[PDB]
């Protein structure tokens, strides 16, 4: 649990101390949030025949019942995020760090627009057969650089930067998922959870800036929980790639793509127990060798 | 009229929600699925006469382990399934699910149902298979399992290509005319 | 707008005015512009439509106003109904008004402030008169709410307990905000996520009030008004609002709040039968003190 | 097999929520009734065949005249309700409802519905009609009237009683089926 001996010019430190007052606070902010378990209340009950319903509710253990496997799953997506490195895991990134290209000169907001726009073209063959949705991607994406530039990230800048990436949807479209959702085997968080700590990973992008943490390994841990929380009803793979390439461009870094093949499965927590799923850190040392790759290429 | 009340349970990823959304909607769902597929009703036709088929999915999931049984009273008939391509839940049919609904419904008839037939011939899943020393589990082994377990039958389906998947529901139906029985929440009361 | 730069204030109505001035002013970007509130508008009407329609309409750009329109008018009628914003007659008559109401110079202690409030709601229900136990289940509630928010700013979090609290007769299990819009007797109520972001805003009302040095009595009609027409929880906001108010007024020395006359309390909230003349912000505040002045 | 989708229309507090509750229910809402009910599903043996009969509430105020006509496709017979205690009520089923599903639904029947029944003899609801010098709708006056919006026919019922609820429906389920 201690780091007081160990080298850190990153910052490490001073992020493993936001991870862990986030983490003292998680159960109240989501496991106790009224309106996370009312939600998780009401979908359980849709579920249990009303005449079982009203023989349960004489039971006090019933809320628990209908509580427990949401907070169960929270309480796993949780434990897949927080930044908590080992000893040498800590030593490890510091060193990983110094293995990245990083650009003296940062970026104009044009230029910004066009790398983070061909960034997410390789990860998609659509959008590169797709020139104008390629066009719509890139208007999306300067409007988030232009609403953030010099201001603190804020959610409505992220709902509209999601609505921006969904130009493919059709009207009436809901932006937030309403129901939990599983991506191959994986769990995601409930979408009242997302909500909350969608709000939270802002306060952890702008509490970093702050505090001058290392923006590669933000932009890491940023990726991750994106996309376990997964709030948004689509895109939300698109939205997470912006975000944390605004991040490392704007340390100077090169824009992030996707992880291996092998290796996005075992982001999330799964559903299917034979997958080894990876920790936090162990997803920042993959991002900051990724990361690393793209300066050979 | 009549009603039919069929929940499916199994192991986490086996194709529960994939299964039920193909064969009510006729099209496999491309790109994330819900949790537990919301329950649903259609009217099939057996014998002449329509029934109303009740379609529950539920979260195979340890985390839900207490919360799931609220779904089986009144149920007449389960789709224990295990995926083909998927050995541990396989085991976790006599490991888990034939004794939690045996528990719960001791005399509500059930069904073997091995899923995902398409992946057996997949050359990618055969490999991931071999290197844990593992192989898919046959027809015939599947069958031994549900007479040992006291199954109806062992029936088998792909989501994906549709292929038995109509045929599963089916014995299902047939299944649920066996007059059964209601069922418990086993009533474990906490602290 | 009207001018209040001459009128005479001794209960400091203009900064309560100007806290209303605000909020107001950001009224469509706190409910209105708020995409947890379009969604659930969004979610709600889809659920009546057709897939096949959908489907037709998601290709029209109006289809998501369509969506949100019937929601977005109810809460900005409700929130037309909430705005204390006062003529220039209403104002000063509401200055004699907080002259006329008795207040006792030494404040009660925290269990004499539970046995008035657990009296208050007593007199407003024949069946928490004619039942001791549920009588005694509310006085532990009251009880409760007033040890952990005595010298506190108050919490969105204190209220649920509050509420859940009032809430004994209900079983286990039971959602503790709503889960669809209600309607009581024609009246409309805010959508279920618009009462919980304006709940949150009258806590932070009521928090700002206490500092600013707002006549409490006037407070305390204000949320009365408001957290009955927002009904943000599934059962007892009629209770937890009676529960709020009378702290605010015992904390100042005032008597505890009962009901309006059974004449006017359907004005409170704006109404389904248009034929209904539902009451001003300013008007509830002038009742209240009215019957506040009563007791 | 075969659906029959009943879409419930009308002022708003004309009764059309507790009416579908007390329909499904057999028991009177009492405690605050939802804005609309959540669409039901029955399937009634009334007659020789089974039927599955949906039940749609909708939103009578104006505020949700754009929504409100999305959820009339498909729809088999409609309910045009008021209460015959409420003579606007009544008055708007000439200018509005009937205008509306005609607009929408042209040739889908209708049912001209009078709700609360128990209030046309309450002399309490009797004298505040007369105040302002008004009474309540009789059956032979909206018999006329349904004849002349060429409504299928006028029934009336009262959801807090029960009293011609029933038939309501059982009207309703006749006039899809045989339009
Ligand atoms: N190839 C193939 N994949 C399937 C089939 N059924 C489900 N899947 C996949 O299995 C994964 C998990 O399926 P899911 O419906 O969530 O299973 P559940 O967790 O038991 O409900 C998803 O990635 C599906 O694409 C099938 O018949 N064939
Ligand atoms: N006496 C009486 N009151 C009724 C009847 N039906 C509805 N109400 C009352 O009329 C008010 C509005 O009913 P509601 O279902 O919400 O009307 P809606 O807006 O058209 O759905 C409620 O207070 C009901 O209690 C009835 O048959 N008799």
């Amino acid at each position: 649990v201690n780091y007081q001996d160990l080298e850190d010019n990153l910052n490490l430190k001073g992020l493993i101390s936001l991870e862990d007052d986030r983490n003292a606070n998680f159960e109240s902010n989501v496991l106790k949030n009224e309106k996370f378990l009312d939600e998780a209340r009401e979908i359980s009950k849709k579920s249990i025949p009303e005449a079982t319903v009203k023989q349960m509710s004489h039971l006090p253990e019933f809320d628990d019942i209908l509580t427990e496997g949401a907070k169960k799953v929270e309480s796993r997506i949780n434990k897949a995020i927080t930044f908590r490195p080992s000893v040498e895991e800590f030593s490890e990134i510091q060193d990983l760090v110094k293995t990245l290209p990083k650009t003296k000169v940062i970026e104009d907001l044009s230029t910004k627009t066009n790398e983070i726009t061909e960034a997410l073209a390789a990860t998609s063959k659509t959008i590169q057969r797709t020139p104008e949705l390629k066009e719509q991607l890139k208007t999306a994406i300067e409007d988030f650089l232009q609403n953030s530039q010099g201001k603190p990230l804020t959610v409505q800048m992220i709902e509209n930067l999601n609505h921006g990436l969904r130009p493919d949807e059709g009207e009436g479209r809901l932006l937030y998922k309403k129901e939990n959702l599983t991506k191959e085997n994986a769990v995601f968080s409930s979408p009242e959870a997302a909500k909350i700590q969608l709000a939270e990973t802002v306060d952890f992008i702008n509490r970093a800036k702050n505090e001058g943490i290392e923006p590669s390994v933000v932009g890491a841990l940023v990726y991750q929980r994106l996309i376990a929380y997964h709030p948004f009803a689509e895109g939300n793979g698109r939205m997470a790639r912006v975000i944390v390439n605004k991040i490392l461009l704007d340390a100077g870094y090169p824009a992030f793509t996707k992880f291996s093949d092998e290796f996005e499965p075992q982001i999330c927590p799964q559903t299917k127990a034979s997958t080894k799923s990876a920790t936090s850190s162990e997803v920042v040392v993959e991002f900051l060798k990724e990361l690393a790759k793209k300066g050979s290429k | 009229m009549q009603t039919i009340k069929c929940v499916v349970v199994g192991d986490g990823a086996v194709g529960k929600t994939c299964l039920l959304i193909s064969y009510t909607t006729n099209k496999f769902p491309s790109e994330y699925v819900p949790t537990v597929f919301d329950n649903y009703a259609v009217t099939v036709m057996i014998g002449g006469e329509p029934y109303t088929l009740g379609l529950f999915d539920t979260a195979g999931q340890e985390d839900y382990d207490r919360l799931r049984p609220l779904s089986y009273p009144q149920t007449d008939v389960f789709l224990v399934c295990f995926s083909v391509v998927s050995p541990s839940s396989f085991e976790n049919v006599k490991e888990k699910w034939v004794p939690e609904i045996t528990h719960h419904c001791p005399k509500t008839p059930f069904l073997l149902v091995g899923t995902q037939i398409d992946l057996r011939d997949d050359p990618s899943t055969i490999e991931k298979l071999a290197k844990n020393k593992q192989k898919p589990i046959t027809p015939e082994t599947a069958e031994k399992l549900a007479r040992d377990l006291k199954a109806v039958k062992y029936v088998e389906c792909s989501a994906l290509t549709q292929k038995g998947l109509k045929n599963v529901f089916d014995e299902a139906i047939l299944a649920a005319l066996e007059p059964p029985e209601p069922k418990k929440s086993r009533r474990c009361v906490l602290l």
